[PDB]
RNA sequence: GAGCUAGCCCUGGCCAGGGUGAAGCUGGGGUGAGACCCAGUGGAGGCCCGAACCGGUGGGGGAUGCAAACCCCUCGGAUGA
RNA sequence: GAAUGCCGGCAUGAGUAACGAUAAAGAGGGUGAGAAUCCCUCUCGCCGUAAGCCCAAGGGUUCCUACGCAAUGGUCGUCAGCGUAGGGUUAGGCGGGACCUAAGGUGAAGCCGAAAGGCGUAGCCGAAGGGCAGCCGGUUAAUAUUCCGGCCCUUCCCGCAGGUGCGAUGGGGGGACGCUCUAGGCUAGGGGGACCGGAGCCAUGGACGAGCCCGGCCAGAAGCGCAGGGUGGGAGGUAGGCAAAUCCGCCUCCCAACAAGCUCUGCGUGGUGGGGAAGCCCGGGUGACAACCCCCCGAAGCCAGGGAGCCAAGAAAAGCCUCUAAGCACAACCUGCGGGAACCCGUACCGCAAACCGACACAGGUGGGCGGGUGCAAGAGCACUCAGGCGCGCGGGAGAACCCUCGCCAAGGAACUCUGCAAGUUGGCCCCGUAACUUCGGGAGAAGGGGUGCUCCCUGGGGUGAUGAGCCCCGGGGAGCCGCAGUGAACAGGCUCUGGCGACUGUUUACCAAAAACACAGCUCUCUGCGAACUCGUAAGAGGAGGUAUAGGGAGCGACGCUUGCCCGGUGCCGGAAGGUCAAGGGGAGGGGUGCAAGCCCCGAACCGAAGCCCCGGUGAACGGCGGCCGUAACUAUAACGGUCCUAAGGUAGCGAAAUUCCUUGUCGGGUAAGUUCCGACCUGCACGAAAAGCGUAACGACCGGAGCGCUGUCUCGGCGAGGGACCCGGUGAAAUUGAACUGGCCGUGAAGAUGCGGCCUACCCGUGGCAGGACGAAAAGACCCCGUGGAGCUUUACUGCAGCC
RNA sequence: CGAUGUCGGCUCGUCGCAUCCUGGGGCUGAAGAAGGUCCCAAGGGUUGGGCUGUUCGCCCAUUAAAGCGGCACGCGAGCUG
RNA sequence: UGGGAGAGGGUGGUGGAAUUCCCGGAGUAGCGGUGAAAUGCGCAGAUACCGGGAGGAACGCCGAUGGCGAAGGCAGCCACCUGGUCCACCCGUGACGCUGAGGCGCGAAAGCGUGGGGAGCAAACCGGAUUAGAUACCCGGGUAGUCCACGCCCUAAACG
RNA sequence: CCGAGGGUAGGGCCCGUGACUGGGGCGAAGUCGUAACAAGGUAGCUGUACCGGAAGGUGCGGCUGGAU
């Protein structure tokens, strides 16, 4: 539940912050974080190639295990639940009986103390880990590998889910956190239950300062600029687009279909996506 | 105010020292070059 | 050619002093239990005043200048984009 | 002989401007050919969070000493950062290397590109980050954590003794981390003393005093003490840490538990070794057997890897410890002791500046540390001062105009002006008090007032100590004193009402614009299923993102509140397996050339044949657009109402002479003595209008308007005074400009505005201080404007191509 | 066009006279006072404010009067902007 | 103490019918709609039929003139949690009662906030008719909303 | 010392008046439609919402003070 501020200074009026109170462990587990390179939206070329990017805050990477068929039928107890500043989500220790630690994303409703598993046999239960053909229709799963042993790749995001359809031979019908209808393989993996902190929607950034916070230099609208560098561009005063609302390169933004036509994914599309 | 030449002699041999002309084609034609006219110094000189 | 300038990356450093007094916590009141009220404690903030520092608002001087952008008075920010 | 020609020489302006901060000078003595300028002394003044000191960068001998003054020095010069010559920089411990990694750079493997080359894991390189052993004093003209003295310590090799399963690039631990606030105890630093040490001093009316003046420490190994940091012990199991493992990790048990113990730091003490003032006497020497004690204030520093809270969630790697593997256990490693070994480079000097960056000994620019005392509420603010450093490398005079900076002003008080521009006013602290409106925070330092010094007296609490005295910190009450005036100097808001625009803090045209512009949280649309979209790249490869639709790209709007209407005909976009058109290709009716001929060779109809376009739909917070004439109400007027023409549909709510209104100073109302502005209304809106958003909105603004109070040299209307210049003398001495010049007025003439021509008038020759009307004065081959089949940026349903995409 | 700076203001004036006032006149539909209109006359004078960048104009309060023009729409090597 | 009846309330589950859409098959020239029509939909394969899937909302028969609640109101079915009520016994307390200005709470629909959901329905709106007009009634579309969670609003022909 | 009151600055309440504006009442014979009273020709009324020259219309839920 989203925490509010007085007004005592003309950004506390809106600003909002998390709750913060599933967290239970406050410093990150010192064999399971790297250095973050920060990029800058630089390539390797030294060049922008994703505009308004850097001055974020410094992060260390939290490794997380997006597989977890790595250890099938080797249960682990949940320890924390933590913050991580790289994801949306918040992240849940795990100690294996086997003794490994590792991290997870942490569903929605995982308790500390809990035993969670991974593999064909394991129960449907929050924080399991199956292949995708072996949850019961109707199931409400997050962390999906979209192909198998490849990785989860899916539904991955602080409150997303993806719901079980039905399934067609080797393969399974999800609803994605978009609404499309897409065939995943069955043997994909997946974990029981949607991601947790859905609130995180609801906060309420509340000042400029904050997206600085986060890396997010401030953005610079077409019609404000001079057309050596937009479409959109010039003009004595103000000005309407004046021309198909349009990116900085050319290209239209408003409606162009931009998904490559004869992509091989498009046998595995039941549907496009929904709203 | 300041101005444009602030001195140091770390940036200096870096960027126009020898070893720096000799990594690029660029830079061994400007050696070639300097040393075609005669040039006493190939390069500017940095204390290091 | 980025030793000027612009942005980003890595690593360090700096920000006298005062002022305001958020949440929280505690106690008291309240109630079926609450909400909530009062006091104290607390020390929040692109909060307030003001040096260093960063600026350059208005005026005057300067105009073969002390200076190819300076000087005086005044003025903006000063825990933060 | 001319090219605003080129190179050089030399003139003119001219003995003119200037001589670079208005911090300031005077005299005596010395030296010397020569002295305002060098040296010495006394007096004066200036900086003192600096104008003093120490590091770093950069500079590169500028350092020190002798000897010089042609040039350099804005004057001078005997001086000098100048000339000449000699001298000067000393390290196992400081900094860098023989150590580690960061971005980045490079790069065995590998990948990519016509060539050049671009990438790329490890690895390597890479520092002001990690890591690691030196403190105090003396010494030289010039170096010192470097030399010397004292007391300490590190690594490497070898040896000795004790000990132990020893052994690594491998496993593990650790290293290892944010922001704000902050505890306890110290230390640096400081204040005081009636105590201790000291050469002296008694003045000019008084004082021989509990007098004045001065100074009362620094470093230090073990131990010890105080304060802190760090750290569970044992056992059993064990599939995880890419081999192993007794280590680590996970599970159980026992024990311990604010502890303690073990360990590591700071501080204190500490053998020991140092220092040691004023004054006096020519840097030294004396003082001096110097003394080296007590109380108080007290860090931002130290203990430290301390504590708490918060969200934006805060390097790596080595050193180091531990585990074992090959191996090896005559080894090896650990521990203590001993001897020996310990290399390269920097070190002078300047360093907020005359030695660095600005062409200059240039009022500019330049990162880190130290930065004393008093008082002013605090402080790095302000004034004066310590240490220490300076008086800014032309002076002497005079005492005009005028200019700059500054002080005051009778009466009036914004009448000044585009504008209160500018300058007054106000000004700190403490107490009383404080409105509309509001998003309940604010608005608020609202406004407005009162207090403020000194003496005496009584008294409350706190810190140190002890619970006391002493010192130190916050106060309360009473009675008095002096002045024009008590934040007596210095630093230190004028206020209010009302509108426009932008929510706000921010950002911007380096060097004419800081704004209403950009940004901004927030809202909406749209694309994107991950080898994502999109971006950069020929590619490989990167960014996106080690992210995954609560995410990422693109676009518009711009907190918040109440809202965002009608038009899909055109353009865009989206959907549409029909149809229509449609390229290569397929097909080959049927024609052609040649050959004697088998043949070879050419043209070619229907038909099949993508995307795109046509066509059918949808789509507005997609591009965009949201009517005309005529009539009508029982006074007039105006039309709720009607007729008709056109449209894809004819502007809704709200707002309106407006940042928009042409006619315009519209009209009415308000404010004024008077109001082209302002505010409030009206609405025939030239030419508002709903996310190029509409109407509002508390708070905010060096934004832009209008009004009022306060107060003023802004003004009536000017006067006087100060200093720095201007002026005079000595020194040094520019400049743009310049066809030559023996260079007057009027009325005319002239290429149409004449010193230069005509006629008249006026006028002895040459300067100095002033003023600017002319020399179509100077500067810049007009930016406006046109011309050139000149150029460049930009746009599109101009042309033609290309990338990219299909 | 190898540059003649361009509105208004301020300051400083100078000139013309088709005279706004003051002096002298004729005519009057001049009783007086007051004007009306033409003539002569350029010696001097010709105010302070509100509004607007304004010139101009309107308005307020006075006045003998609140003149109109030229001087590169006089005057930016005199200022403003 | 022991009994019973009930759409009383709250939470979590879960069942079939029907509508809509989507996929496959089959099939052809209309369907839909009305007072009559047109708009609309349909050879680009609709309607009508079968198989499949998804999703939302409501709960047929029971059902009543019934029942429960203080009122507003409450209807598939299951479980849990909870309120009120009536009855038999005549067992306990000893008038502990009645009402109730203020207060607090509850309070249909619509409406508002921030999320979610969205089949059907449907203000606004668009089109087709009717009509003198037709900003209506009727028809074809259609956005809020109706649904869920939390938080507001607090109204009524909130009536017996 | 207190003190009539005078002055300065700021608040509260009432009264009168104001360009313009909002609906209200009244007014023998105005204009537009016809919402209600009969099933008033779509039963009406309702709270609310949205919309429209105007009465009103429509939606959602409620009442019978609805008809046959
Ligand atoms: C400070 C010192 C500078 O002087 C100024 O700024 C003055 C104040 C300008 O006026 C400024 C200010 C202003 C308002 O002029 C008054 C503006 O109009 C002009 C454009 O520039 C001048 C004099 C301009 O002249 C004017 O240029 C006009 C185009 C035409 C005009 N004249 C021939 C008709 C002429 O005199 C012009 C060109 O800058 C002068 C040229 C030679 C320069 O470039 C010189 C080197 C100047 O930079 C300067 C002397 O250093
Ligand atoms: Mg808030
Ligand atoms: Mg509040
Ligand atoms: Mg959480
Ligand atoms: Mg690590
Ligand atoms: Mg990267
Ligand atoms: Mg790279
Ligand atoms: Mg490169
Ligand atoms: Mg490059
Ligand atoms: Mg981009
Ligand atoms: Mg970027
Ligand atoms: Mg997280
Ligand atoms: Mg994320
Ligand atoms: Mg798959
Ligand atoms: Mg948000
Ligand atoms: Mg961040
Ligand atoms: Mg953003
Ligand atoms: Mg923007
Ligand atoms: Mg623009
Ligand atoms: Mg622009
Ligand atoms: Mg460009
Ligand atoms: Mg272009
Ligand atoms: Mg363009
Ligand atoms: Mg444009
Ligand atoms: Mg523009
Ligand atoms: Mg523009
Ligand atoms: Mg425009
Ligand atoms: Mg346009
Ligand atoms: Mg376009
Ligand atoms: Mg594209
Ligand atoms: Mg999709
Ligand atoms: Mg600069
Ligand atoms: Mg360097
Ligand atoms: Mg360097
Ligand atoms: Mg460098
Ligand atoms: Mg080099
Ligand atoms: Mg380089
Ligand atoms: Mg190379
Ligand atoms: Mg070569
Ligand atoms: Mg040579
Ligand atoms: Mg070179
Ligand atoms: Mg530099
Ligand atoms: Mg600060
Ligand atoms: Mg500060
Ligand atoms: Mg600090
Ligand atoms: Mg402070
Ligand atoms: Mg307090
Ligand atoms: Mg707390
Ligand atoms: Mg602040
Ligand atoms: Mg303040
Ligand atoms: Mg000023
Ligand atoms: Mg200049
Ligand atoms: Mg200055
Ligand atoms: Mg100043
Ligand atoms: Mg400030
Ligand atoms: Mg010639
Ligand atoms: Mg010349
Ligand atoms: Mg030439
Ligand atoms: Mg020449
Ligand atoms: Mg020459
Ligand atoms: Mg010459
Ligand atoms: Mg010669
Ligand atoms: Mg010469
Ligand atoms: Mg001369
Ligand atoms: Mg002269
Ligand atoms: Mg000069
Ligand atoms: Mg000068
Ligand atoms: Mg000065
Ligand atoms: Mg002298
Ligand atoms: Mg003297
Ligand atoms: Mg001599
Ligand atoms: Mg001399
Ligand atoms: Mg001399
Ligand atoms: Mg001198
Ligand atoms: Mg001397
Ligand atoms: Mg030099
Ligand atoms: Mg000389
Ligand atoms: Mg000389
Ligand atoms: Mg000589
Ligand atoms: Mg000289
Ligand atoms: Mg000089
Ligand atoms: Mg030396
Ligand atoms: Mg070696
Ligand atoms: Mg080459
Ligand atoms: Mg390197
Ligand atoms: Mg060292
Ligand atoms: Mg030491
Ligand atoms: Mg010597
Ligand atoms: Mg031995
Ligand atoms: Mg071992
Ligand atoms: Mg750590
Ligand atoms: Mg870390
Ligand atoms: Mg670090
Ligand atoms: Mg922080
Ligand atoms: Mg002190
Ligand atoms: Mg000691
Ligand atoms: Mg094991
Ligand atoms: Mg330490
Ligand atoms: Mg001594
Ligand atoms: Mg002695
Ligand atoms: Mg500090
Ligand atoms: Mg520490
Ligand atoms: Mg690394
Ligand atoms: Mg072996
Ligand atoms: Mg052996
Ligand atoms: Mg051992
Ligand atoms: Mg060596
Ligand atoms: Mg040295
Ligand atoms: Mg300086
Ligand atoms: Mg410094
Ligand atoms: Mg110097
Ligand atoms: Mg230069
Ligand atoms: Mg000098
Ligand atoms: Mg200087
Ligand atoms: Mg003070
Ligand atoms: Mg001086
Ligand atoms: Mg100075
Ligand atoms: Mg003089
Ligand atoms: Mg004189
Ligand atoms: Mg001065
Ligand atoms: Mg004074
Ligand atoms: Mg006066
Ligand atoms: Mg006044
Ligand atoms: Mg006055
Ligand atoms: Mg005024
Ligand atoms: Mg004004
Ligand atoms: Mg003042
Ligand atoms: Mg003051
Ligand atoms: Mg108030
Ligand atoms: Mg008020
Ligand atoms: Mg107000
Ligand atoms: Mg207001
Ligand atoms: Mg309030
Ligand atoms: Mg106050
Ligand atoms: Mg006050
Ligand atoms: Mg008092
Ligand atoms: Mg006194
Ligand atoms: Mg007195
Ligand atoms: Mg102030
Ligand atoms: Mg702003
Ligand atoms: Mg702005
Ligand atoms: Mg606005
Ligand atoms: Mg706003
Ligand atoms: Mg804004
Ligand atoms: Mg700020
Ligand atoms: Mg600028
Ligand atoms: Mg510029
Ligand atoms: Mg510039
Ligand atoms: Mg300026
Ligand atoms: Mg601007
Ligand atoms: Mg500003
Ligand atoms: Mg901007
Ligand atoms: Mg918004
Ligand atoms: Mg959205
Ligand atoms: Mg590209
Ligand atoms: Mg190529
Ligand atoms: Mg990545
Ligand atoms: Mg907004
Ligand atoms: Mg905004
Ligand atoms: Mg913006
Ligand atoms: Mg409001
Ligand atoms: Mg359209
Ligand atoms: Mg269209
Ligand atoms: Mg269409
Ligand atoms: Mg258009
Ligand atoms: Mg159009
Ligand atoms: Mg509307
Ligand atoms: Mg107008
Ligand atoms: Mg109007
Ligand atoms: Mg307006
Ligand atoms: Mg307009
Ligand atoms: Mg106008
Ligand atoms: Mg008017
Ligand atoms: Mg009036
Ligand atoms: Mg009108
Ligand atoms: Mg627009
Ligand atoms: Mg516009
Ligand atoms: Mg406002
Ligand atoms: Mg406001
Ligand atoms: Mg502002
Ligand atoms: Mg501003
Ligand atoms: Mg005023
Ligand atoms: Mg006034
Ligand atoms: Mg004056
Ligand atoms: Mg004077
Ligand atoms: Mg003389
Ligand atoms: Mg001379
Ligand atoms: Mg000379
Ligand atoms: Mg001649
Ligand atoms: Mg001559
Ligand atoms: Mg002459
Ligand atoms: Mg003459
Ligand atoms: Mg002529
Ligand atoms: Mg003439
Ligand atoms: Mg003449
Ligand atoms: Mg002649
Ligand atoms: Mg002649
Ligand atoms: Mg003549
Ligand atoms: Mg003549
Ligand atoms: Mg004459
Ligand atoms: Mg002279
Ligand atoms: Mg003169
Ligand atoms: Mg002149
Ligand atoms: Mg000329
Ligand atoms: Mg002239
Ligand atoms: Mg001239
Ligand atoms: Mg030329
Ligand atoms: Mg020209
Ligand atoms: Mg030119
Ligand atoms: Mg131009
Ligand atoms: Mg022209
Ligand atoms: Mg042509
Ligand atoms: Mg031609
Ligand atoms: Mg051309
Ligand atoms: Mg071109
Ligand atoms: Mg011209
Ligand atoms: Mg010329
Ligand atoms: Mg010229
Ligand atoms: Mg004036
Ligand atoms: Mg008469
Ligand atoms: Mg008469
Ligand atoms: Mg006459
Ligand atoms: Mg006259
Ligand atoms: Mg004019
Ligand atoms: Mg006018
Ligand atoms: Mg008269
Ligand atoms: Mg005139
Ligand atoms: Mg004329
Ligand atoms: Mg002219
Ligand atoms: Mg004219
Ligand atoms: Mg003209
Ligand atoms: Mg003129
Ligand atoms: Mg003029
Ligand atoms: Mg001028
Ligand atoms: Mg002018
Ligand atoms: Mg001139
Ligand atoms: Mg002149
Ligand atoms: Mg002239
Ligand atoms: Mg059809
Ligand atoms: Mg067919
Ligand atoms: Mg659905
Ligand atoms: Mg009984
Ligand atoms: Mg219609
Ligand atoms: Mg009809
Ligand atoms: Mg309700
Ligand atoms: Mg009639
Ligand atoms: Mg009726
Ligand atoms: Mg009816
Ligand atoms: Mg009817
Ligand atoms: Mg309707």
């Amino acid at each position: 539940a989203v925490k509010k501020f007085k007004p005592y200074t003309p950004s506390r009026r809106f600003m909002t912050v998390a709750d913060f109170s599933e967290i239970t462990k406050t410093e990150p587990e010192k064999s399971l974080v790297k250095p973050l390179k920060k990029t800058g939206g630089r390539n390797n070329q030294g060049r922008i190639t994703v505009r308004f990017r850097g001055g974020g805050h410094k992060r260390l990477y939290r490794i997380i295990d997006f597989k977890r068929w790595d250890k099938v039928g080797i249960p682990a107890k949940v320890a924390a639940i933590e913050y991580d500043p790289n994801r949306s989500a918040r992240i849940a220790l795990l100690h294996y009986v086997d003794g490994e630690k590792r991290y997870i994303i942490a569903p929605d409703g995982l308790q500390v103390g809990q035993q969670v598993v991974a593999g064909p046999d394991a129960p449907i239960q929050v924080g399991n880990a199956l292949p995708l053909r072996f949850i019961p229709v109707g199931t409400v799963v997050h962390a999906v590998e979209l192909e198998p042993k490849k990785g989860a790749k899916l539904a991955r995001a602080a409150g997303t889910s993806a719901q079980i359809q039905g399934r067609e031979g080797d393969y399974v019908i999800l609803r994605l956190p978009s609404g499309e209808l897409r065939k995943v393989h069955g043997e994909c993996y997946a974990t029981v239950g949607a991601v947790g902190n859905a609130d995180h929607k609801n906060i309420v950034l509340g000042k400029a300062g904050r997206s600085r916070w986060l890396g997010r230099r401030p953005h610079v609208r077409g019609a404000a600029m001079n057309p050596v560098d937009h479409p959109h561009g010039g003009g004595e005063g103000r000005a309407p687009r004046g021309r198909p609302p349009a990116s900085p390169w050319g290209w239209q933004t408003k409606g162009l279909k931009t998904r490559k036509r004869r992509k091989p994914s498009s046998r595995f599309i039941i549907a496009r996506r929904k709203k | 105010m300041k101005r444009t030449w602030q001195p140091n002699r770390r940036k200096r041999a870096k960027t126009h020292g020898f070893r720096a002309r000799m990594r690029t084609p660029g830079g061994r034609k400007v050696l070639k070059r300097r040393r075609q006219k005669g040039r006493w110094r190939l390069t500017p000189a940095v204390r290091k």
